[PDB]
DNA sequence: GGGTTTTGGGG
């Protein structure tokens, strides 16, 4: 059994075309986070794992006005409830989003969230980047390699064998080693974009955004 | 003049700076405490002060800390391998609980070098290059290092006692790691010592080391490339700072920290020598995760002949974006590399087989049966790796048989496959294997007219 | 010092 809720949750989503409707009902209840930073990155954790979660321009806006005396910027260190929120994956450049892997980013989309400050929460293991995690990482590549081999396999069609001369005989026979490269996908670009599930397209709020909201 | 007073001799009241050599069992990685301060502590050992007391027959090592500050990561050394000396500069010294702790600010006056015990540092063996000298340290804090006449004495009697002292004892003794079938038991970090079985690439920055201990158990670890590139399989490491993962359900894995550092041990080590005889791999993960439908663990599906176990890795990158641009690469026929197989071509695994004219240098299909030639292998992988992870990429890798490269890689000598059903279908289970997710291949290949044939590489599963 | 940064895949 999986104890941290945020690997459970986003390997569930990535193990089912990142379709969140297709992930496990029982795994849709609030959560309860502890806010390990909040600037200048917003990073939650379950006890396990830190996530950095996407807050809707509606969400903030209900946090704002239902708890104006709370600065979000200044939730570190304090635990938060999440009670309306959703998963979506969506493409990214993983050199410079750390919370993401191979350019794939499963996102925590915050429609509600409330802080029960000044609750302490029970001491446990040292957080760590769940888009670092061995298990996690792996449960990535085997996404992609499931919609690698789908792509190659509709792309290469009938015999492409090299012609068994070329290699035969060839003492006298010179060849570049670029001819061994075959496209995956007739996808324009270097990188590999040919995937099937549906991209997330939930607009959020910048957290270097809500700073100036919150403190000029 | 430097005058350098050996550990158990060392004063606890004169208020004063001391120097000293010492050799290195254990060092945490340099790491940061806060926004302008970064620390690395060390055990060190001397001819004074290196066996604890026993009325009995288990010895124990006995140690003293060394505590380097400083407030840049460069000012601190990187230790790769236990037995390797350090001369210190400046120290002070007092009792922290009940032990010798030598402190030394970097930041301040104090300063470092590190001399290696065997011919080479470890740094120099990865990049294979003899040191400049006997008595030049390999690595200093400060923008310089003098070693005077009168030291050499020192260092020279310092590593011979290193070598004596590494060949007749343990030095990293049982008090000072956990098996790892006890890792679940420990209440916080732990230190391992392990035999690295395989050196997994998972990603352009990340390798996963497999690892087994005394204790039989099998561990896996992420590992940066950077932070330790002297990861070796077959080699023995000392890990500090180890965390039993609970999150891990698959398999069982280790979290590190940054300050967590993966050390080997200078060649006399009798610890490392008995270990790296003791314990083997009998693949047992493997061919359980063989039985799932998806395994979270590698499979490394084949091995390469013993003549090619010391010949080095060149990525898919590098074979084939650069071998037409590269020096080095340009200057070989033969290369290892490992890979994953996204498709096998042809799909029918009955054609897997041809009938080969030697005359007309042409294949054909064996349905019609009966001499169309020699029967050869003509089978096309379509690879890919972590070099080339994110491109829209895959690369073709053959075995084509019909001069000898490749022929016993499957096991299975050519026949003719519609008319053998035993090897069609030892050919189709070993299919399903190749092309299923982490399952990868090791192998040895013969670069020719611009293609790249397998050789002397047979499935081991 | 047997420890916890951000350089946020050495730190
Ligand atoms: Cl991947
Ligand atoms: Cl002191
Ligand atoms: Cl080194
Ligand atoms: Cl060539």
């Amino acid at each position: 059994q999986q104890q941290s809720a945020f690997k459970q949750l986003y390997t569930e989503l990535f193990n089912n075309e990142g379709d969140f409707s297709k992930v496990s009902s029982n795994l849709k209840k609030p959560l309860k986070c502890y806010v390990k930073e909040s600037y200048p990155h917003f990073l939650v954790t379950d006890g396990y794992f830190f996530v950095a979660p996407y807050f809707t321009k509606e969400a903030v806006n209900e946090f704002h006005a239902k708890f104006p005396n709370v600065n979000i910027v200044d939730l570190t260190d304090k635990v938060i409830v999440i009670n309306n929120w959703s998963l979506e994956l969506r493409r990214v450049n993983s050199a410079e989003v750390f919370t993401s892997y191979a350019n794939l980013e499963a996102r925590l989309i915050v429609h509600s969230f409330k802080p029960n400050l000044q609750e302490r929460l029970n001491p446990t293991r040292y957080p760590v980047n769940l888009f670092r995690d061995d298990e996690f990482k792996t449960t990535i590549q085997h996404f992609r390699h499931t919609a690698l081999q789908a792509a190659i396999n509709k792309t290469v069609k009938g015999d492409n064998l090299v012609d068994i001369s070329k290699v035969a005989d060839a003492a006298g026979k010179k060849g570049k080693v670029d001819a061994g490269i075959v496209k995956a996908s007739a996808s324009k670009g270097d990188e590999f974009s040919d995937f099937s599930f549906k991209e997330g397209n939930t607009a959020t709020l910048k957290i270097a955004d809500i700073f100036v909201q919150e403190k000029g | 003049k430097y005058e350098y007073v050996e550990l158990a001799k060392a004063s606890l009241t004169s208020a004063q700076p001391q120097h000293f050599y010492a050799v290195v069992i254990d060092a945490t990685f340099p790491y940061k405490t806060n926004q302008e301060r970064y620390i690395c502590s060390l055990k060190i050992v001397d001819p004074t002060l290196y066996l604890k007391q026993q009325k009995g027959a288990g010895d124990a090592s006995d140690y003293a800390t060394l505590v380097l500050y400083a407030k840049r990561f460069e000012d601190l050394p990187i230790i790769h391998r236990a037995g390797d000396i350090i001369r210190v500069h400046r120290a002070t010294l007092r009792l922290y609980n009940g032990q010798r702790q030598f402190n030394a600010n970097v930041f301040y006056s104090s300063s470092w070098a590190l001399f290696s015990t065997d011919k080479r540092s470890v740094t120099q063996e990865i990049n294979n290059q003899d040191a400049v000298s006997d008595t030049t340290p390999f690595s200093f804090s400060s923008k310089h290092a003098t070693i005077e006449k009168n030291e050499i004495s020192i260092l020279q009697n310092l590593r011979k006692w290193a070598n004596q002292y590494f060949s007749s004892y343990s030095v990293i003794s049982s008090d000072m790691y956990t098996a790892l079938n006890k890792a679940q038991a420990q209440k916080g970090d732990f230190d391992v010592v392990a035999k690295i079985l395989q050196v997994h690439e998972l990603d352009e920055y990340t390798n996963e080391l497999k690892l087994k201990d005394a204790s039989g158990q099998v561990f896996y670890t992420l590992s940066l490339k950077l932070k330790f590139p002297h990861v070796r399989t077959g080699e023995v490491v000392r890990i500090r700072s180890a965390t039993y993962d609970e999150t891990s359900t698959q398999k069982k894995v280790l979290i590190l920290s940054h300050y967590s550092n993966i050390i080997t041990f200078i060649q006399s080590s009798k610890l490392a020598k008995e270990l790296r005889a003791k314990i083997q791999d009998d693949h047992s993960v493997e061919v359980a995760s063989l039985k799932k439908n998806v395994s979270l663990n590698a499979v490394v599906l084949t091995e390469v002949d013993k003549k090619h176990a010391a010949l080095p890795s060149t990525s898919l990158q590098d074979l084939f974006h650069h071998a037409d641009s590269d020096k080095e690469l340009q200057a070989q026929d033969t290369f290892r590399t490992q890979f994953y197989v996204t498709k096998i071509e042809p799909s029918d695994v009955k054609e897997w087989v041809k009938g080969y004219d030697r005359k007309t240098k042409k294949s054909s299909s064996l349905k019609g049966a009966s001499g169309k030639g020699d029967n050869i292998f003509q089978v096309q992988f379509l690879v890919k790796d972590a070099s080339t992870q994110l491109n829209n990429n895959t690369y073709r890798v053959l075995l084509y048989t019909q001069d000898g490269l490749g022929a016993n890689f499957f096991n299975v000598k050519a026949d003719n496959l519609h008319k053998n059903a035993d090897a069609r279908k030892k050919l189709e289970d070993s299919a399903e294997l190749l092309t299923k997710f982490n399952s990868y291949v090791d192998a040895v290949v013969e670069r020719r007219n611009g293609f790249y044939l397998i050789k002397d590489t047979k499935l081991i599963y």
